[PDB]
């Protein structure tokens, strides 16, 4: 008649229930890997330990209640700690979650878990999700994205090189019928796209369901000159879910093919609710991801992009920006290159040459749309053909509103410039060592790309990168 | 500044903006599909079933998001499954506008893992 | 007939038309403080300048469409920069929106602006919104908070004190009816409220709509026993809107008092919208801030909390997680002090002491009751009196179900601490620097304090702070 | 472990989990009043009226959150608006209780600022 384990009120270390390092994975857990920053006198096993517990069924101090259920079934596991190379004071932590754990089809209740408390504890001084092991069993738990690559070709009937986009400039201050004007110039000069800026959502200089019809002239009138399908994304982003869906309703009644949404600003309980709208109605959805680098800039602390990404594609969109590399905002390449795959591919193999952290099976979840967006132009076109291959949208705002002879020319370079460099690289040639014979080619041959070269000709952003792998 | 032309100027998708292709262009299009593994294939319309267009729309309540008519064209015989020679697709290039030399006639090809149209551009033009 | 102003394609700095150091604010403009940290090269001038720029109207080459509109009348305007002492690369660059960029009632809007892309620019190496002045003409087109402090108080009918609550533990792991009965005893024995954990949502080891009936059950059992009106904060998070309303629907029906929202999880376009459903149906609304840290931890990136509080003040929540200072979160005194009054006030002075960087004037918008929560236990009362006074709630999860006793003993050994306290200070005495002795005093009154007492006598939490002003 | 009991163990809010107040104690709560410049009331009910109830929810729809009966006490006299004196509240305290002996008797205190009440205690139980 020994006592067996009991209730004893009282602190004791997180390390006796959470760390376990010879736990073997479930193949149907979720994995994060965390790199991890303890305050002095935290030994890295009691951090990621302290991590595993208050993102899972863990608090400061011991309850009677555990008793009732079974920790051992629900308990997150920090399972593994590595040292990271260059670092004294940087670990990467991996913590297992059982599937259990999460809300069918809510990646709000996931980061609510995962990046809920953990990242303000005071026994750390840093923390950093770096990535996720989203299992097949969890996957299959979302809707997911609309409609995904190979439906959105489809759709488009749009088939044999990147599509092109353009935001549509000053991002705020322009009229309804002058947001309607500008689109119609972009998009009858050879831009599959145009876009919302994504701070354009109803304001006192125009109001939304002004732009909306505007932009369906717009749209219908370049596609009735090109014969080439046409869009632009109008803003479903709102302050209200209820104004969100009488955005996403206007646009559904005026037969046009696509929406956008601020996922981040907006958040993912919107977001995954427009999703499903979109997929119920047959809207295309462009996701913008406006906020991200607040959360994914610096290397010690955040979340990495690709996470972001990844419970994107969980939540829905047939679109997301993926960054340029070579623009304005950062990206560093093989960052961008790993992550692109994520959001893309079926199946994506752990590569930490490439950020992949975990192999990644998404179980055959639709691929997302990567964006490339923001500073760039012509003489970028190679390059971004080289990264993205076929399967992007290119978005030129500036780069289509600032040629010297307005949209339409702007357009139609652009689209020069993407042609060229298809046919380049369908022909045999390599575009990473070849690009700028194949736009100097293609800029004394069209008129319009010949403006664009000379005007951007010295224009590049080359800084330092913050994030690195 | 030139003035780009809104007057009879439609286009008809991946590499519209380039230059009419040569025979030479042609072929080396031809060689990327072998190269690549993937599918050739003919397609084919009249003049009045080549334009995108929306008349269907007229039976429709609101769903007419991303529905146009005249994205399908007609088949010229079935896709090439097999076909790993280029000589073989231009013949048929040459087959299909010879039947029909008033069509416009496009070549595509088709990746079977993505179950995707891969690539495609216009071959003739009435 | 000499020429005007015209379009002239090609980029130029930033500074020649965003760097207005002469400019004089008006009262109706939203201001921002911005850390910045240039890139090695680039000016502060032109950093400055590229923030206010892509956070408004401009992008990264001259547009033609400036001309059809008045970029004088839209453009942000970066107006003054500042040195920041102890450090040689960073500033305070402050930067004036006109009210007319912005969406009415729509933190999703504001956001998406000012934070939307700028903390990604390749010629910054960091940015951190630190403050946002919201003009008492912007803070009246929100609805704002459901209820705020003096409504809630009055629904109630508790005054003279600190509300007090509690989390149920294991936060993940127990069934429907565990969560009732633990919440029935905790109630039972003085708490105020209980609470679901954030990520408490719907799972297969407890479904929501169970808990949400189980939880009545006990609300109402307890409340009846004690005489004392009760509430547990039934989690409405959730993975769509439409699960969301559900949710808070169900409790409407049962006629509970209080749900809670995961507002940076869910999202602010859902939390707008669920704060709206809370005023129209009477359910006060609780706040919880997971993933800030994720955001607001670090000193040289991201977006300060006082900025996501006031963004969460107009958004809408009755009430909103503030922090200890003293358990197991950070949160330095000064700071919480500062953002705590930017919560509940009506009219915050400029203190660059408490990192208040403006004037805030909330012209009558409901103040949000701050909920200090975290690793916190009896001998912290007197802190937490002192610290927050009467208008907070302190919510002892651990502290409660910890105790040796049980749920109902702890809520009692929090309750005697409370009241002792505030009892103490009402008479006179210094809780700064007399709080031990009123404790050790209450100690040894009251069995069930006194048990928690002893357990807990020698927990603190004492580190290094991050977020240091 | 001691046993919180759930028999007749009615609480009353603010400081009902400490000792009963003494008149010390209470005194010193009235001096808190009067340092603060609060605006001093009493209010009282009988037994049957002085506990949280639910009876008019029978007249209700679905609007019961957070309406509860006997929550509002009945109003001895009026506030003491601009009472600076400790001992004009302990006389009223006298008098209220001297003219309801067996009702629950409540001091608190306004705030016309925040426009809340501030405070509050039960002075007197049947
Ligand atoms: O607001 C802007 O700056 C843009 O409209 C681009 O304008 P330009 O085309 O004129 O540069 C895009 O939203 C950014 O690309 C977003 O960044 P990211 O794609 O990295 O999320
Ligand atoms: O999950 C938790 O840890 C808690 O339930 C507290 O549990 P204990 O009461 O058992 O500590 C609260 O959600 C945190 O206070 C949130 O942090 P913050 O208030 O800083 O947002
Ligand atoms: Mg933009
Ligand atoms: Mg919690």
């Amino acid at each position: 008649t020994k006592a067996g384990a009991g209730f004893k009120a009282g602190v004791k270390d997180y390390r006796l229930t959470y760390y376990t390092p010879d736990y073997v994975v479930r193949d149907t857990d979720i994995l994060a890997a965390f790199r991890m920053t303890p305050q002095p006198g935290v030994p890295p096993e009691e951090c990621g330990a302290a991590v595993a517990a208050e993102s899972s069924t863990g608090t400061w101090t011991t309850v009677w209640t555990d008793g009732l259920t079974s920790l051992d079934r629900y308990k997150g596991r920090c399972y593994d700690i590595e040292p990271v190379p260059g670092e004294d004071n940087q670990y990467i932590a991996y913590v297992a979650y059982p599937i259990d754990l999460f809300e069918e089809g809510s990646v709000t209740n996931m980061f609510t878990s995962i990046v809920g408390n953990v990242f303000g504890f005071k026994a750390l001084r840093a923390l950093r999700l770096e990535d996720l092991r989203i299992p097949p069993a969890y996957v299959k738990t979302f809707v997911g994205p609309p409609h995904g690559i190979q439906v959105e070709r489809d759709k488009l009937n749009k088939y044999g090189r990147g599509l092109l986009g353009c935001t549509i400039k000053p991002k705020l201050g322009l009229s309804a019928k002058n947001y309607g004007r500008a689109v119609y110039e972009c998009l009858r000069g050879g831009l599959d796209f145009t876009k919302d800026d994504e701070n354009v959502n109803s304001q006192p200089f125009m109001r939304w369901r002004d732009r909306f019809l505007f932009v369906a002239e717009a749209i219908y009138k370049a596609q009735a000159e090109t014969g080439e399908v046409k869009g632009h994304y109008l803003n479903a982003t709102a302050g209200t879910c209820e104004e969100m869906m009488k955005r996403a309703v206007c646009a559904k009644e005026l037969g046009v093919p696509i929406i956008m949404h601020d996922y981040l600003t907006g958040g993912f309980t919107a977001n995954t609710s427009l999703a499903i709208y979109c997929r119920d109605n047959g809207l295309l959805l462009h996701i913008h991801r406006a906020m991200h680098a607040v959360i994914d800039r610096q290397r010690n602390h955040g979340i990495h992009f690709r996470v972001l990404a990844k419970a994107l594609r969980m939540s829905g969109g047939d679109h997301l920006h993926s960054g340029t590399v070579v623009g304005k905002l950062e990206g560093e390449r093989e960052v961008t290159l790993g992550f692109v795959d994520l959001m893309r591919d079926d199946y994506v193999e752990k590569d930490r040459s490439r950020g992949i952290y975990f192999t990644q099976d998404w179980c055959s979840m639709p691929g997302v749309m990567p964006v490339a967006s923001g500073g760039i132009h012509v003489w970028h076109m190679p390059a971004l053909v080289e990264i993205f291959g076929d399967d992007a949208c290119l978005q030129f705002g500036g780069g289509t509103l600032g040629h010297p002879w307005g949209n339409a020319p702007g357009a139609a370079a652009n689209r020069v410039a993407l042609e060229a460099c298809t046919q380049a690289r369908n022909e045999g040639r390599d575009l990473a060592r070849e690009g700028g014979d194949v736009i100097r080619s293609a800029c004394k041959w069209s008129p319009e790309l010949a403006a664009a070269c000379e005007v951007w000709k010295e224009i590049k952003f080359e800084f330092d990168t913050i994030d690195k792998l | 500044m030139m003035v780009w032309t809104p007057v009879n100027n439609k286009m008809f998708e991946t590499f519209s903006y380039l230059p009419p292709l040569t025979d030479e262009q042609i072929a080396a299009q031809v060689d990327y599909i072998v190269a690549n593994g993937w599918i050739p294939c003919l397609e084919f319309a009249e003049a009045d079933k080549a334009y995108v267009s929306n008349e269907s729309a007229i039976r429709f309540g609101s769903v007419s998001c991303l529905y146009y008519d005249n994205r399908y064209w007609t088949m010229w015989k079935l896709p090439m499954f097999g076909c790993r020679d280029p000589m073989q697709v231009l013949r048929e290039i040459v087959a299909c506008t010879k039947a029909f030399p008033d069509a416009y006639v496009r070549l595509v090809a088709f990746d079977n893992q993505k179950q995707v149209q891969i690539m495609g551009f216009l071959v003739q033009r009435p």
